């Protein structure tokens, strides 16, 4: 329902009760789909740790990420011999250097497998991406939370072609209200949820030309 | 039960049934995924380029992402061919010097995921030789991702003589994309490379004498040809027609240090036994879509004669269907009764495991 | 002072004196500067003619226009080979290609062996210019009178005060403005007058009845 | 003496060969009346003064000429008005973008001999001139101006056509993006008179942060990066993180909605596809050029950012005069005594025509 | 002092007589439009298989050797050249012709490589297995003189092994197709390979644990791991079928050369088998040779494989020792002798 291109059209129809769930669903979607530099957070959250400690980190998303990296010894293990002149810091660089390079992993049972450099990064990111409980996501994203969640929000079907339909002045006005909603970082979800509730109830008429013209036409009659 | 035949390429995947003179299905080897359906395969992925991020599981002939590869086959079986793999023996293909791990994984997937009653993995260049009705001869297999020169002796390749050349159709497409900016056009995006590809496939040809074609294109506009883009626009190209495939014979055009396909064939022959060299010169087969350029065969002999002994008779073989000669060779092979004892049964796999591929194939 | 890029911001700060004078100047400017939609005119005056027939027509402004288009073969000639998607008159394609590739370079070879590259817009503009220099004054006036409603609106949108109006306020508001502008031409005799009134009333509000901010404020005021 | 004219997509520089700076810099624009009838055309500063009356058009877009009428006008204006000289008494060293379409090189030559009837003329790649200005003849050059950014490797003063790559991202796009992120802060710059102010804010307050994420966290948490700027009417604005966010689009084109990679990647990509024998000389000779490379602390981030995407085993040259280094290179070249033979004389053109440029340049 | 020039099929090794080390080692290749020519091969093998194939190239090599590497006047120093076993008479003549009619050497001598290697070990009798880059030789020797009828040449050496290692690394997933990537695989070979005493047992060990695996860091910072590739590579020396050759291993080639000698001297050859050349540097190669030759020889026969730690340059060292003797200065070929006797004199003085 979130990916309905006419969400703003039918959103005012539904009840106060269904709005409370639609606003939460839409809210959680923004935080989960929001993007963050994974190479930075995984590096900060496992610096100085050993590979054994990484496989049992307190953060489930850190385990998921690392578990997908450790499958491929060649990306992190230090060589016995070297060409003449943290562990994940080595891993992330080897996976970026060997972008097209193939790494071998051996399954629990004898089975082997070859993966490309980025296919391991992508697999590790996906593993992590499906582990955070949104709150931890909000904490690590606290700095770019309003920018990142907004980027997600714009890509929804209901927002496709909003600036061309309502003008750039209205679009940037929606952005301001989107950003302004975030008072504290401890209430970021509740904040943006309320913003989405208030606007979905109004069908975002407060940012559309049609809605504003209807409002002045509705206001003058008093 | 009829046997299936699947030729997996870097750029294109050809699938069909054994016995047929051609594949029933032909689609790009691409997987598009959104930004979290969860995946799209084939032309459908290209039509939805705007939504998806497209990637190639086979790169330079080798599988690089088995999650995507497993999906290509799932799409090949249930969507393209519309069959159940558990009631069809499957003949797959692979590049020369294919990593042993990929040999194993290709087998592991067929039996554990698709549960094929039996399967087999053949070298692509070897199948191309069968399609030409030979057991001895050298095969130039040039597709989208990689070019190989593979000498064969009585149905068996010669691993020591095989040379790999990372110069194929994609590189030529990109080269055409770049030289077209000399006429003032702009082809840079990943979507435009797909457009310029079709221009290359339809308007490019190999020049027998390169500089005599350059002088011709300079002294006249008789070689200039026009192409209508998907957006309704129209462009004309002149010497870019034959300058593009010339990169095969002169990789220096791409700033590449490698040798030409003519010399790479020669070098490959010059790594075999002195005795058999003759049969190779007389059985030089051209395979893959990147050998479809008109005038390429009539160019190759001129290029290798200058390298080969003048006494030896050279004969180049360019089958009119050499774009699918790999699949055709697979169709012939998988249909023979005398081959039915060479498949890899489910029993043999349950016993030995994925490593079975190394002794059977 | 019509060309003040921030006209709509400064006009509401003016007294009813210079407002009307400004509206008169603007109104007079729109009609004096009104031109013709060369696309439909040339497309119609050449509809059903070959490239050879387009240079033997009676009208001269068309022959001068076409002379600039036919220099560039890629903008009209049919391609030898076509992409698997080409479901596709002689000018109707020329104008479409020159618009499809407005920033793409077309090639022309002079009478002598020299070559030249030119973008679609420059070509399309060079043809229009050649037409304006080769057209008769009365011939222009007749075709103009057939639809001065859109011509005067074109001029208005081409003004600095209307640069990227739809871009800033949206197409939904742009068409609303155009609807009112056209609605003023309900009467032919008092057309020049009804539009001058339309301009003055909006110039007083600074077109706040069509802009996002203007509406946002208007709501905030009506809320009181 | 000779004349040296460096034509950019937004700025034209001109002067005499020998001087250490161009005597005339002005916008590469041509203005014409918005409407038919209420001079026929203006050029340079004058066209900008009469911005209200005129519709402005850029004859050089992304470094390439797209309208030769307007291009002639700029040159005519450059000679007879800006420099006050007779072009038929001075050889003319011009400059062109890398990968310049071949016809544009001919038309440029045609104009200089037929219209202005110059004694002689020469055309040099802009990046290659920037290289000469650094007292060198080997290395790689990053030339980022107003309309386009390029990355050209060079050997013995000869460019490497196959190795060159471009990027449609430069000073103009930054100005536009700066306007956007300033509205995100709470302002409204949109008019052309406001654009030139954001442009000045850009050329005076923007810089490149060595770590973007760290700078942003400081900007959100602290107020040490805020800086006040006096708007022309007297109003003050306290732009903050926008200082480094705007030039960040260079390294992250995704900020503008582009799939292409940044410049640090473009440079690495450009170098690798050259000859391995000189790559360490290119790394040891990475010159910055163009107005968009004038941001303070940008050369440090290039040095920083490549080391991540480079062999773990590189001096980046950012001369303080790299805003006009293309022109300065032309001044040196056009004044050298060992170059006077490299010119294209009248006779050389009268015999071979415009097509001669392809060999001499 | 006298100059000593060991012309290898992969590496030329120049120096001065008296020293215990060449002081100059460079690839024997000439590009057209030494080590400098190799590093710039992208924009630009005379002694392939041990024998000279192109003389113009050799002149450039010898020219390169004197003035650049050694930096000496060839008119002021006698020159000791080394020669491949079974070198045709024509090549021997032309080698002497060039040294006089081009470089004006005061005198020159042409010794056999295997003979010098043996002499370095303090022996005048024995059999030498010389394995280099391009070609391997088994040279039975009796009292200073090689025995041509018993010398066996094998076109299989270090170069073929580099290629083979480069090839089997692709089985593991890695990719070394580029020319620049070759010099890396060569280094890997020289650092991580070894000869297995029992091959089949070593394959069994490698397939049941990672105890034999070792890691190597590439120049770009990447790391590759190899297991059984470590010994399968040099194993081609004992099983040329791995390379797709019909030839027989170095162990059988050594034996065959012994059986091509008179029965009387064979016991000495068995008791004095000396290893020579960079390709005989692999750890565990001597023990293997000991094992394989014992398996071929008569039960009673006494076998001993000598593997000098300095056997990478035993040819040159031999030449240095021979050219430093006070009793050797009389056996040179002076200028006057060549001027009157011609190139053919070499057959009578060497
Ligand atoms: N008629 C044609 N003329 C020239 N080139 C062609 C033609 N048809 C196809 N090609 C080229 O051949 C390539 C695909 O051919 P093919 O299917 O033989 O290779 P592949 O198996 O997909 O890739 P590879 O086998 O190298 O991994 C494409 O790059 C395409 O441009
Ligand atoms: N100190 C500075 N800091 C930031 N930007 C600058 C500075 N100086 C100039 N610029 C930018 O550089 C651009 C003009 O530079 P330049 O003249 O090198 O480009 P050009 O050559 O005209 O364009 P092209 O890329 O086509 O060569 C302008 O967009 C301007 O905003
Ligand atoms: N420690 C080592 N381990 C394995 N191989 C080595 C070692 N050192 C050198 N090599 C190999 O030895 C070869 C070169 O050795 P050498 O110089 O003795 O032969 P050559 O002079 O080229 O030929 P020849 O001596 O037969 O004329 C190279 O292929 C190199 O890889
Ligand atoms: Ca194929
Ligand atoms: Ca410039
Ligand atoms: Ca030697």
């Amino acid at each position: 329902r979130l990916l309905s291109e006419d969400l703003f059209k039918q959103s005012p129809k539904l009840s106060e009760q269904e709005l409370d769930e639609l606003a939460n669903n839409l809210a959680d979607y923004l935080f989960q789909a929001a993007d963050i530099d994974w190479h930075q957070v995984i590096s900060e959250k496992t610096r100085g740790l050993t590979t054994e400690e990484m496989a049992k980190s307190e953060h489930r998303y850190v385990q998921a990420f690392c578990r997908e990296i450790l499958k491929y010894p060649d990306c992190y293990k230090s060589a016995d011999v070297a060409s003449p002149e943290s562990v994940i810091d080595v891993a992330l660089k080897r996976l970026q250097t060997g972008r097209e390079r193939l790494f071998t992993t051996t399954d629990e049972k004898g089975n082997r497998e070859l993966k490309k450099g980025d296919a391991i990064l992508e697999s590790a990111i996906n593993a992590a991406r499906m582990a955070i409980s949104t709150e931890e996501k909000n904490t690590i994203l606290s700095n770019n939370v309003k920018s990142a969640t907004f980027d997600v929000f714009c890509e929804l079907p209901c927002m496709d072609g909003f600036a061309e339909q309502n003008g750039k002045t209205a679009f940037y006005a929606l952005r301001a209200g989107f950003y302004s909603a975030f008072k504290n970082t401890d209430t970021a979800k509740q904040d943006i949820t309320k913003f989405m509730k208030d606007n979905l109830q109004a069908g975002f008429s407060g940012y559309s030309y049609q809605g504003l013209t209807n409002r002045v036409a509705q206001l003058e009659a008093q | 039960v009829a046997a299936l035949v699947v030729d997996n390429g870097s750029g294109m995947c050809k699938a069909g049934f054994a016995g047929d003179d051609a594949p029933r299905a032909v689609f790009p080897s691409i997987v598009g995924r959104p930004r979290h359906k969860d995946s799209y395969v084939g032309d459908e992925a290209q039509s939805k380029r705007g939504i998806l991020t497209l990637k190639y599981p086979i790169e330079h002939g080798i599988v690089t992402n088995w999650d995507d590869m497993e999906k290509i086959w799932h799409h090949t079986f249930y969507n393209e061919l519309r069959v159940a793999p558990e009631e069809h023996p499957v003949l797959l293909t692979e590049a020369p010097l294919n990593p042993k791990a990929n040999r194993e994984k290709m087998t592991q997937i067929m039996f554990e995921t698709f549960n094929t009653p039996a399967m087999y993995v053949a070298i692509q260049a070897v199948l191309s030789l069968y399609a030409s009705g030979r057991t001895t001869g050298i095969v130039l297999d040039s597709g989208d991702g990689v070019s190989h020169t593979v000498p064969i002796y009585e149905g068996y390749a010669l691993p020591h003589a095989i040379l790999r050349l990372d110069l194929a159709g994609r590189d030529l497409t990109d080269y055409l994309m770049k030289i077209l900016t000399e006429r003032g056009y702009s082809f840079t995006t990943t979507a435009e490379r797909e457009i310029v590809r079709d221009i290359k496939e339809k308007l490019c040809y190999v020049a027998l004498d390169f500089e005599q074609e350059m002088a011709t294109a300079a002294s006249s506009s008789s070689l200039e040809k026009s192409y209508e883009l998907p957006d309704g626009q129209v462009i004309t190209i002149g010497n870019e027609r034959f300058r593009c495939p010339e990169a095969l014979f002169q990789p220096s055009f791409l700033g590449m240090e490698a040798c030409g396909i003519h010399e790479t064939t020669y070098n490959s022959i010059m790594k075999c036994a002195a005795a058999i060299r003759k049969d190779l010169y007389a059985n030089t087969v051209l395979s893959g879509g990147t050998t479809m350029y008109p005038g390429i065969a009539d160019r190759m002999q001129k290029e290798i004669t200058a390298l080969a002994p003048s006494t030896m008779k050279i004969k180049i073989i360019a089958p009119p269907e050499r774009k699918y000669s790999v699949w055709i060779g697979g169709s012939i092979l998988a249909s023979l009764s005398t081959f039915q004892q060479m498949w890899i049964s489910k029993q043999e796999y349950d016993e030995s495991g994925p490593s079975i591929v190394h002794r059977k194939c």
